[PDB]
RNA sequence: CCUAAAGAGUAACGGAGGAGUACGAAGGUGCGCUCAGACCGGUCGGAAAUCGGUCGCAGAGUAUAAAGGCAAAAGCGCGC
RNA sequence: GCUUGACGAUCAUAGAGCGUUGGAACCACCUGAUCCCUUCCCGAACUCAGAAGUGAAACGACGCAUCGCCGAUGGUAGUGUGGGGUCUCCCCAUGUGAGAGUAGGUCAUCGUCAAGC
């Protein structure tokens, strides 16, 4: 359509800047029914840790609101340190840093990993 | 006003009338842009403050003034000066305006037995040119000023003109 | 829906001189009298 | 009729080809197509130039005798000297019974004298093109395509769609939505 | 005579004339052609002189094409003028000819009438020419 | 004549070719615009000068969309 | 810019054009967005004003000559 | 291994066009604008709360060379070194060798992770 490809074109500048800096990235995907979080290693290739609402401990019915995003954010922080990674860069993937995405980031900061 | 009737008889009857297998491909009216090109007020430009208020009354929604995209000095213009004003209506505001213009005032101007059905584009979007604005209520004849040819445009999810006409065949449109 | 820039949008009273009464929202705040309405015109019927 | 003798060529390059034309009276040539590795051959200059004088030298299949091996072949392209006009190179396309070959075929204009646009209107006949590109199986490759101008008036244009091809013959250019003009009748210069 | 309607630049460097004419060496429109077999250049007065000497001999039907266009301007320094002081002014227009270039074409006539008429044209041109026929390849 | 003007040359072009050893701060290309784009370990000046930020060797690769030409620094 | 001969440089009273400025925002940054043109439909304009739809891919734009660049747009808008 | 998402590798043999097909999940459209947030007007876009409906549109998968894109072999043009001619241009010995065109290919190939069997 146009909604998705405008978002992908909106997210380009941040992603290329983080590859220029050669850092670890936290990428966020938001859908109307769920929300996703990944820790891509340094250059877009490998995934070190990930967490979402699709795992068989959060399929309870409300996975598309704020407090659902706060639970997964606390979860991805736990798996990140289990992989021995901190000092990451937050990638909003073209979404606005205002709502479910923003609440996701705060839980990660609270979870321990520092941007 | 008019939403209550759309999905009760228009939606199911056109589902079978056009032999549409699925439900959602039925034509639907998306938005109405009213707008008007103030070709005047080029060297005067002292009617825009009232024209925006004139268009304010018949809508209840604030308009946005347009500007000159290019220069073309032949019409004694360049980019920067306002030339036109537009309004966009959606959801309930557009329907509740439609009935007022559908038939509360539309037959009440001077003449004509209806509206021609040949002013469609290749996809099914309908626009009406109107030579007058005193048609509408909410403005009295004394307080109005130099009259302006306000326009009407309809945008629908129609793939072709006949499907647009078929949807506009309903809603009691003055067609011929 | 930005507020504090748009006027009151009430339902008014639409009454026709032929006896037709329809309820629809507008920006008049007062009852109106229609000299002609949809149900008192020939062109819809086709005379 | 259409028979040529050629020998295998193993010395390649600019210097070797110039010595063939200058000191031996030979012509370098290539046979490719079918399903085989391409082969480089050499043949007499006065032998190829004799066959080229035949009208159906490019719309006909030829028996090529390389060494003692005989194979069926069609003439694909032909390099000529820009100034003197003799043949410097030629390449040969192998012919397979069930495979479409794409060749140039000359036209023939018949009964031009009885043209309606000529005797009555007094107009000239101009041939916009003299050959057409066809595509077909070898078994139905014509030596020429015949176009008549009996029922042609002054100012009338003949197109590719007007002329008719034999059965199993396709006009290539007509397939690509381009029916370029073939002939016309126009007024005299003076 | 023949010259471009307008040009990007008024003048040109002399350059060199080398190579053979691999492009423009076929009879593309007519049935017979006059082809150049030596290299030189035609001055747009020899082209017009050879055209009038060619069309006059036919005088009854036939279509005639010209495949050469003079698009190269040449300058000339006036008499009693020293060397230098800028480049000279344009006097005439010329066309570069390489061996094997087709100069004129004709159809709608017999081979003998074309062969006679191209002989008259070749006597006005400062280069060797030849008579050729159209072939498929 | 009204033509006898010209400007002084600027000595542009590639300064270090593919495979040469480089040091931090070395100038690689002098440019108008970006004929070459800054790859990994390469910075860009305000006149589009490409310079080395690290040590290694020049690589020169045409990759990505847009068919761009990149100059990068890799470890020998 | 060409001459200038595919690294740099390279002359002529050789062939062609510009400069002796501008901007407190025309700078920084964050966010957001794509042009020219064509066609159809639409009141005074009708070839060209503002508008709606489809195609379009940079044929637009860049403070100023030309050349080299421009999607992380280097183009366009807004807050600080 | 079979299907769907996110991120990459590589930038048309990978694109375009035409047609068939996918809803258990995922995704998309979808309902509403109370609450955060938004329109130089409009919940159109951004945002929030969702679970009535659909796979129509969008997206993906699968087929087809009509277009686009790749593209030999051979020949030709140019060219470094040495030597000649009828020397504005060419030829010989040796090394090198296009662009165009022709036969013909192409409806891509991979990596990491998470969900359904
Ligand atoms: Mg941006
Ligand atoms: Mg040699
Ligand atoms: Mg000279
Ligand atoms: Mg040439
Ligand atoms: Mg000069
Ligand atoms: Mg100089
Ligand atoms: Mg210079
Ligand atoms: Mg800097
Ligand atoms: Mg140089
Ligand atoms: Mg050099
Ligand atoms: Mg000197
Ligand atoms: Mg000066
Ligand atoms: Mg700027
Ligand atoms: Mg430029
Ligand atoms: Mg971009
Ligand atoms: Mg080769
Ligand atoms: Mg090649
Ligand atoms: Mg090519
Ligand atoms: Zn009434």
């Amino acid at each position: 359509s146009v909604k998705k490809e405008t978002r992908l074109r909106r997210a380009r500048k941040a992603r290329l800047k983080m590859r220029e800096l050669e850092t670890v990235r936290l990428c966020v995907y938001r859908s109307s029914q769920h929300i996703y979080a990944q820790v891509i290693a340094a250059d877009g290739g490998k995934v070190l840790a990930s967490a979402s609402t699709l795992d068989k401990d959060l399929r309870e019915g409300a996975t598309g609101n704020i407090d659902a995003a706060k639970k997964v954010g606390q979860l991805v922080a736990e798996r990140a340190k289990a992989a021995g990674v901190t000092q990451v860069a937050f990638d909003r993937s073209g979404f606005k840093y205002h709502g479910r995405v923003k609440a996701l980031a705060d839980a990660a900061r609270e979870g321990g990993l520092e941007f | 006003r008019l939403k209550e009737i759309y999905r009760k008889e228009i939606a199911p009857k056109l589902k079978e009338e056009l032999q549409l297998a699925n439900v959602m491909e039925v034509p639907r009216v998306t938005k109405i842009t009213l707008n008007m090109g103030l070709g005047e007020a080029v060297g005067d430009k002292k009617i825009i403050e009232n024209a925006v208020a004139d268009l304010e009354k018949i809508t209840g929604q604030k308009p946005v003034v347009t500007y000159a995209r290019k220069s073309i000095a032949g019409f004694k213009i360049r980019e920067g000066w306002p030339i036109g004003v537009k309004v966009t209506l959606r959801s309930d505001r557009m329907y509740e305006f439609l009935d007022r213009l559908l038939s509360i005032s539309l037959p009440r101007v001077r003449d004509f037995r209806g509206l021609n059905a040949k002013s469609f584009d290749g996809r099914g979007n309908y626009s009406m040119g109107v030579k007058e604005q005193i048609i509408f209520p909410e403005i009295d004849y004394d307080k109005i000023d130099a009259l302006r040819g306000l326009d009407i445009t309809l945008t629908t999810t129609a793939r072709t003109d006949d499907e647009g006409r078929a949807l506009l065949r309903a809603f009691k449109f003055p067609f011929r | 829906m930005k507020a504090d820039i748009h006027p009151t949008y009430e339902a008014i009273e639409a009454t026709c001189s032929c006896g037709n009464v329809i309820k629809t929202r507008s920006t008049l705040c007062k009852p109106i009298h229609l000299d002609v309405c949809s149900e008192c015109h020939p062109f819809y019927t086709g005379k | 009729d259409f028979i040529l003798n050629a020998q295998v060529r193993s010395d390649l390059g600019k210097g070797a080809s110039r010595r063939l034309r200058r000191n031996a009276g030979l012509v370098p040539a290539v046979v490719y197509g079918g399903d085989k590795e391409p082969q480089s051959v050499t043949l007499e200059l006065r032998e190829i130039a004799k066959l080229l004088e035949n009208e159906a030298a490019f719309s006909h299949v030829i028996a090529l005798n390389v060494g003692g091996a005989k194979e069926t072949v069609l003439i694909k392209a032909l390099q000529r000297h820009p100034a003197k006009g003799f043949v410097m190179h030629a390449d040969f396309l192998r012919v397979v019974a069930d495979h479409k070959l794409t060749a140039h075929v000359p036209l023939h204009f018949i009964n031009e004298e009885v043209a309606v646009g000529v005797k009555q209107a007094g107009g000239e006949i101009s041939h916009t093109i003299s050959e057409v590109e066809v595509s077909c199986l070898p078994k139905d490759l014509p030596e020429f395509i015949e176009v008549d101008m009996a029922k042609v008036e002054l100012g009338q244009i003949v197109h590719l769609s007007d002329l008719k091809a034999p059965k199993g013959v396709e006009l290539v250019q007509l397939a690509h939505g381009n029916d370029l003009a073939v002939a016309n009748i126009h007024a005299s210069r003076v | 005579m023949l010259q471009p309607k307008r040009t990007k630049f008024r003048k040109q460097m002399t350059g060199h004339n080398r190579g053979l004419a691999h492009r423009g060496s076929k009879v593309s429109f007519g049935e017979y052609a006059l082809k150049a077999t030596s290299r030189g250049r035609l001055t747009a007065r020899q082209i017009e002189s050879a055209r009038r000497a060619l069309t006059r001999h036919v005088k009854r039907g036939g279509k005639i094409w010209i495949r050469v266009f003079p698009d190269k301007p040449v300058t000339k320094k006036p008499l009693e003028v020293r060397m230098g002081k800028g480049k000279g002014g344009v006097e005439y227009w010329v066309a570069q000819i390489q061996p094997g270039k087709v100069l004129y074409e004709i159809e709608g006539v017999s081979e003998e009438l074309a062969r006679e008429a191209f002989a008259l044209a070749a006597a006005k041109l400062p280069l060797a020419t030849s008579f050729v026929k159209r072939t498929v390849m | 004549t009204r033509n006898g003007r010209d400007s002084e040359s600027k000595r542009l072009g590639v300064k270090l070719f593919g495979g040469q050893a480089v040091k931090a701060g070395n100038i690689l290309v002098r440019q108008r615009g970006t004929k070459f784009h800054a790859g990994y370990g390469v910075g860009l000046g305000k006149d589009h000068t490409l310079f080395a930020k690290v040590d290694g060797v020049v690589k020169f690769e045409t990759k990505g969309a847009f068919g761009r030409k990149y100059v990068s620094i890799v470890a020998a």
